[PDB]
């Protein structure tokens, strides 16, 4: 009887927060990039925090303002003082009385007054000025919230009894939901009223909140002059499932929305989102008595598309149904067959507009799997789209590839792994792939029942391969397109971007080629090849793209020698960078061959010299311009004695330097503790040669524990003006890095450092000399000394001598940052917390995130300006209640001393102060 | 094919229980600070589900409790009850035994008269 | 109709906290006055405080009037059947600050 | 404003409203409701 | 049909009312088709 | 104790409700009139 | 148990599980979890 | 075909309990 009663009872859980705040600031900077790095990349925790760390928009803590109770973003640019405060955002008025707001440091600037407006002379000269000052005057808050939780035993539902021309007998099958529900007083601050059914929140749906008054907030609230408070009590649930099962051994019936389902790629590829509502049948046959031993399947898809939907929509009277069978005759060689059909009915004939084909009809067959030592995948695939409209003129589309490789069980290949292994160690050549592709130019999500693919997925990497990880476009060859020109609007030059990138139209034109990768395994000595040549679908050879290369290594005792031929010779346009630095669309010749030589004394240390020639469209070419990559065939060899994989990718960044001019703290990311620069590449083919000493401190048997430097020296190859022919090896590197953990007493100590003597401008790089140090220091409480006192420590130093072709600039920056914490101070269960810190800059800047997932970065730019953040942040507590306060202060001078921080230009800087109380308890 | 078999279920013998078993133990550390005293006595193998106030029983065994010292708490499912309070020092001035005893209300209540007790 | 809570929720245990140090949690426990439960129906005298002073300003919103069927014989949300509905709403009082 | 005639024959519509003259919108001022009705497939589930 | 408490239910009507020439007045939009309907429902009753 | 926590305790009743349907149709018809009546008089269920 | 002691127990399982089971002994539960009150109030042979 | 269902109905048992039953294997 007690379980009963608890079965369907409401657990109370009552919810207080106190808490005191009070914050003044003048123009809302950011402070999180003063607080040191955890090993994680994390910023060290702090009560000020604004939040807002978005991995989808690249946002992190250090964007945005952390005073008031605003959380401004930090602006690029003078507006903001370069990334490191609020933007300064005149205001404009109009003729009309309405406005507009100007973001700029010079409202004259302001280029954009829409069609008819004229600025109305209300302000200064019609332009106003937001102010920066942000405050939070001094209150103390309690929240009060209550929420009845249920006991969460309804997760079973059993079927009853039904039909009309029959009756079933009930309680048949007991099926498991994902329903998650309970009684809430109020409503969040997102809820929102959906009246269209799209499940978004369109142009101001109703703001929940604001339906409900008294829901939640400050703007309405329910009261009673008797102090009472009252809040309306909603039933709050989530179902997550959509899906029902019935039946057990031989038949399952799945009915439910969204149905996803997968017949093969190039047909069915309908996961990862579903295509509708309806049904699934699933037939196992591997208990028959007569052939069962072969694991006959059958499965069946009946569905309407997206459901109901509105008209205009794609899916409006829209149905889909299929059939596949498959068995596996032998160890694992499955091989199927597949009917899949989606059409219109009479009333998406007439009334659905959109483009949806008026019949799709789709036939295959697979024969993937591995059965006596070699692993077959095939498939073949017939479209018959019939184009809606009314003439229609049905079109026909195939797709059929046959491949001797290693898929993976995410269904993508694996070139690495031979799945021939024709010998063993001492003789063992091994086939990696075996591949012929006749993929037709119209064949598209469309001509196969799936939701997206069959394109190149890149287009600059293997541009053959359609395998899409986003979208789950699991298909080994891609529809190749034709790229060319644009020039729309323009005649006489081709179209450009604002960038100077150029725009380019696409035309499908399918794909067709064959492709083999293999390696054969001497003793002390071992070889590779590689050969691949696509065309378009109908094979004019106009869009011929031939990858062909081949390396030999030795590896004996403790030295190893490589050489690599690798060539590319695309017919195929191909956009890329000419030498003197433009992107144009045109055929392309690569020939690369690189001689490199390694030597491990066994010691943890490592040598390599190597000797790199990248040859491009029959000129030296210094670097090539990334149309190596453009082939999925690459397969270099690895150093070492032993280790004799050809693994497909040249590795390119392989005993060279790195081109990084980013860095998360304001060092040069030497202060970072999740950043290992001695092992920073830049991934770039130079022609060029050199030598590159090492060590490494995770191999056992090394000099010292945890110690990794990256002494090197290389000359690259540079043409003699921009395209000249002639040219040589004029171009010098000079890099080291070193990195040292340690753990002296109980302190932590962790060092690293970095340099670079470049000559030219690499990728993004200047030319000129770039040097790094920093040392973190962490302390554990110290149990001897009284209070038991517990330090921190952080020092980052970073220089550049940036000679660009604009400038000679030099940009420094230097970091700064200790902290004490007392964890017995005085009365009991009493501590005590100081922390100062400090980022002074040169001519450096911080770009903020682009809401992609890029994030923001410290950077190098000629602003004649001098930051000088500072800080301090006294953390107190008694039992538990806990007193923070935090004063900081950025200003940002001139080469003159304007001080231009807080930019109402008083020569004053911007300041920040706060002071919190924080209480928590538990009910 | 239904193979279908009916049998008739005997009524046993032997239906000892299975669950916690019922072992009074445990341990405590009165800890003195600033004239304040905090105490933790945690127990074991004790009631499955079941509330246990404990106070400090003044010497006199019978006796009466400083009852500004009652610390609640009810265990989890293999009987393991947690005490902590917070009592002045001047008050539990002239106890003898923490005595641990069974409570029939969260409000208190000496259901039981002391299943278990530690000398203080 | 009104539903009444056990009143056992009379106590709050504090929680660790900080950023440059944890404190240990569970160290000190305050006596709240918080009475709260679930009302079916709005009073005369309720109102939707828009500004935050606390008091019914010119016609603020006549809480009854806001939730219709709440109270009063103005409204009644019916049903043909005789059913009557009426918004459940979570009254509390707070008479803790310190 | 709009009115709805139930016939065979829209001639016959012997009621038009004291001041309301049929405006030649439709085919000549009738339009015709269509007798078609869909529901388009869909799997609902419903939580209560 | 009914597999163990999922029930499919398919139905395809029609209806033709023609007059003594063979007029074929159903559906009466008046191009001598029949009126037609069809319907597909999968039942599921679950309980809690 | 458990009679008084009974007496005053909240029965809580899920539903849950699932099912497919399509339908389409150029004049709806009735069906109803071609199914078998019961003794009762009353016409025989079906899912239409 | 209902309110008599009309306890109706049922359930599926492969039979394929099932197999070198001996007898199928019914417990007291200490909740509707599972968890075992009783070890073996009444069972059969098969 | 390969499922067991199997319904085990008892009576005189204790009035409002919870009565696990499952297949115990020889040992
Ligand atoms: C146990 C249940 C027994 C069966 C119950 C009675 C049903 C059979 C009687 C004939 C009834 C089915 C006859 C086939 C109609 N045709 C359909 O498939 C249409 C497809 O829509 C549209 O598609 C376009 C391109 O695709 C075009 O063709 C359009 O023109 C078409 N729309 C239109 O204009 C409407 C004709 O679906 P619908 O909207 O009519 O949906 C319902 C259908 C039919 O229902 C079933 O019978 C399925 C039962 C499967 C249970 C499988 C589970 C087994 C469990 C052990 O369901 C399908 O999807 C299946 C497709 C037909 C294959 C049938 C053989 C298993
Ligand atoms: C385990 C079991 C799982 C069960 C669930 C899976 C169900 C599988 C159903 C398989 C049925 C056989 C398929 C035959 C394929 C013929 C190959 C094929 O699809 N033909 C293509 C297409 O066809 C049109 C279609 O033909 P269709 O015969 O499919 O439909 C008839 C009937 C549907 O009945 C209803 C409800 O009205 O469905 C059946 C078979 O019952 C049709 O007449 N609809 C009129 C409307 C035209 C637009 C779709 O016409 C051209 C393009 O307009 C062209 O592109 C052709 O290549
Ligand atoms: C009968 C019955 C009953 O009444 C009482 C009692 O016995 C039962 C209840 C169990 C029962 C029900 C039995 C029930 C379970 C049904 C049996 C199960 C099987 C599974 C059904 C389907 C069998 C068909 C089979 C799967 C098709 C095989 C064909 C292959 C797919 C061909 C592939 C070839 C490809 C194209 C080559 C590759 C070519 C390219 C170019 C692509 O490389
Ligand atoms: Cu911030
Ligand atoms: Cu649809
Ligand atoms: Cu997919
Ligand atoms: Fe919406
Ligand atoms: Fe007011």
């Amino acid at each position: 009887r007690i379980a009963a009663l608890e079965r369907n009872a409401f657990s109370v859980k009552p919810s207080l927060t106190i808490g005191y705040s009070v914050s003044r600031t003048s123009r809302n900077f950011d402070v999180d990039r003063l607080f040191p790095l955890n090993a994680d990349g994390t910023v060290a925790n702090n009560a000020f925090t604004s939040g807002g760390i978005d991995t989808d928009t690249g946002a992190q803590r250090r964007d945005f303002g952390d005073f008031g109770n605003a959380s401004d973003p930090v602006v690029a640019g003078a507006a903001g003082l370069y990334g490191f405060a609020d933007g300064v955002s005149y205001t404009v008025y109009f003729t009309d009385g309405s406005t507009a707001t100007f973001d700029g440091l010079n409202p004259a600037d302001y280029k954009v007054p829409t069609g008819k407006v004229i600025d109305t002379t209300k302000g200064r000269n019609g332009f106003g000025f937001n102010n920066l000052a942000r405050y939070k005057e001094g209150s103390t808050d309690i929240g009060i919230s209550l929420g009845f939780d249920t006991s969460g035993q309804f997760s079973q539902v059993t079927s009853g009894t039904g039909g009309s021309l029959f009756s079933t007998a009930g309680r048949l099958q007991v099926n498991q939901i994902d329903l998650n529900f309970g009684l809430v007083t109020g409503l969040p601050s997102d809820a929102y009223v959906d009246t269209n059914g799209n499940g978004k929140k369109d142009d101001g749906e109703a703001t929940g909140r604001g339906t409900y008054l008294g829901s939640g907030g400050t703007a309405a609230i329910l009261r009673d002059p008797a102090g009472n408070v009252y809040r309306p009590v909603f039933f709050r649930f989530k179902n997550a499932t959509t899906q029902f099962s019935v039946g057990n051994n031989p038949v399952i019936v799945t009915l439910g929305q969204q149905q996803k389902f997968y017949f093969s790629d190039y047909v069915f590829d309908n996961n990862y989102d579903g295509r509708g509502d309806g049904f699934t049948v699933t037939v196992d046959g591997s208990n028959v008595p007569v052939i069962g031993a072969w694991k006959p399947q059958i499965k069946g898809v009946y569905g309407s598309r997206s459901g109901l939907d509105g008209t205009a929509e794609a899916g409006y009277g829209v149905y889909y149904r299929g059939v596949r069978a498959q068995i596996t005759p032998v160890g694992t060689l499955t091989a199927g067959i597949h009917y899949a059909q989606e059409g219109r009915d009479m009333f998406g004939a007439a009334q659905n507009t959109t483009s949806t084909p008026s019949d799709v009809t789709t036939y295959g067959a697979d024969l993937h799997g591995k059965a006596f030592g070699v692993e077959l995948h095939s498939e073949y695939a017939t479209s018959r789209v019939r184009p809606n409209t009314a003439n229609a003129a049905v079109q026909t589309s195939n797709a059929f590839y046959a491949r001797v490789a290693t898929r993976k069980d995410n269904l993508a290949f694996d070139l690495n792994t031979p799945a021939a292994k024709f010998g063993n160690d001492t003789f063992g050549v091994s086939l990696y792939d075996l591949n012929y592709r006749k993929i037709d130019a119209g064949y598209n999500n469309v001509a196969g029942i799936s939701e997206y693919g069959y394109g190149s997925y890149s287009r600059t990497s293997a541009q053959n391969i359609a395998y899409n990880p986003d979208t789950g476009v699991t298909a080994p060859f891609a529809n190749l397109d034709r790229q060319a020109y644009t020039d729309a609007n323009n005649d006489g030059t081709s179209d450009r971007n604002a960038d100077g990138t150029v725009v380019a139209t696409n035309t499908k034109i399918g794909q067709m080629g064959f492709g083999v990768k293999a390696a054969a395994n001497l003793g002390p000595v071992a070889i590779g090849g590689y050969y691949d040549t696509s065309t378009g679908a109908n094979g004019d050879n106009a869009n011929r793209m031939t990858e062909a290369g081949g390396s030999a290594k030795v590896a004996y005792s403790i030295f190893s020698l490589r050489g690599t031929y690798n060539t590319l010779d695309s017919n195929r346009p191909q956009i890329y960078r000419d030498a003197a630095g433009t992107q144009i669309i045109g055929d392309a010749k690569v020939r690369r061959y690189a001689v490199q030589a390694d030597v491990t004394p066994g010691l943890g240390l490592f040598v390599g010299a190597y000797y790199r020639d990248v040859n491009v469209n029959g000129v030296r070419s210094t670097t090539d311009r990334g149309l190596l990559g453009r082939g999925y065939l690459a397969s270099s060899f690895e150093p070492g004695v032993g280790n004799n994989a050809y693994r497909t990718g040249l590795r390119c960044a392989d005993n060279n330097f790195g081109t990084g001019t980013r860095d998360i703290d304001g060092v040069g990311g030497v202060l970072n503790p999740a950043v290992n620069l001695d092992q920073s590449r830049t991934a770039t083919c130079f022609t060029s040669y050199g030598v590159e000493a090492g060590h490494a401190g995770d191999n056992a048997n090394a000099l010292v524990k945890d110690l990794f430097f990256r002494v090197g020296y290389s000359r690259v190859y540079v043409p003699t003006t921009a395209t000249a022919t002639t040219g040589d090896f004029s171009g010098s590197v000079t890099y080291g890095d070193a990195r040292y953990d340690r753990k002296v007493g109980v302190a932590n100590v962790r060092l690293a450092g970095s340099f670079s003597t470049t000559n030219t401008q690499l990728d993004s790089r200047p030319a000129g000399t770039r040097g790094a140090v920093g040392l973190i220091v962490r302390t554990d409480p110290l149990e001897n000394v009284p209070f038991r006192p517990q330090f921190n420590g952080q020092v980052g130093y970073y220089t550049a001598d940036n000679r660009v072709a604009a400038g000679n600039y030099n940009a420094n920056a230097t970091k700064y940052g200790a902290g004490v914490v007392l964890n017995d101070f005085l009365l009991p269960q009493t501590k005590i917390g100081v922390r100062y810190d400090g980022y002074m800059a040169q001519n450096r800047q911080y770009t903020p995130f682009d809401g992609d997932g890029t994030q923001g970065y410290f950077s190098d730019a000629n602003n004649n300006r001098r930051t000088n953040l500072n800080g301090v942040y006294v953390e107190g507590a008694y039992q538990d209640l806990i007193f923070s306060y935090g004063t900081y202060t950025l200003s940002q001078k001139d080469l003159n001393g304007v001080e231009y921080g807080s930019g109402i230009n008083n020569g004053q800087p911007a300041r920040g102060q706060t002071f919190k109380i924080s209480y928590k308890v538990n009910f | 094919g239904p193979t279908e078999g009916t049998y008739t279920l005997a009524p046993q013998a032997v239906v000892k229980p299975a669950g916690p078993v019922y072992a009074p133990a445990g341990t405590a550390k009165i800890s003195e600070t600033l004239g304040v005293t905090r105490t933790t006595i945690t127990l074991t193998g004790m009631a499955p589900y079941a509330i246990y106030v404990a106070h400090y029983h003044k010497m006199g065994s019978d006796g009466p409790a400083i009852m500004e010292s009652r610390m609640i708490a009810q265990a989890s499912a293999d009987g393991k009850v947690t005490l902590t309070g917070i009592v002045p020092t001047a008050l539990i001035r002239d106890a003898a035994y923490i005595n641990v005893h069974h409570g029939r209300d969260f409000s208190g209540a000496l259901a039981d008269s002391g299943v278990i007790c530690t000398p203080i």
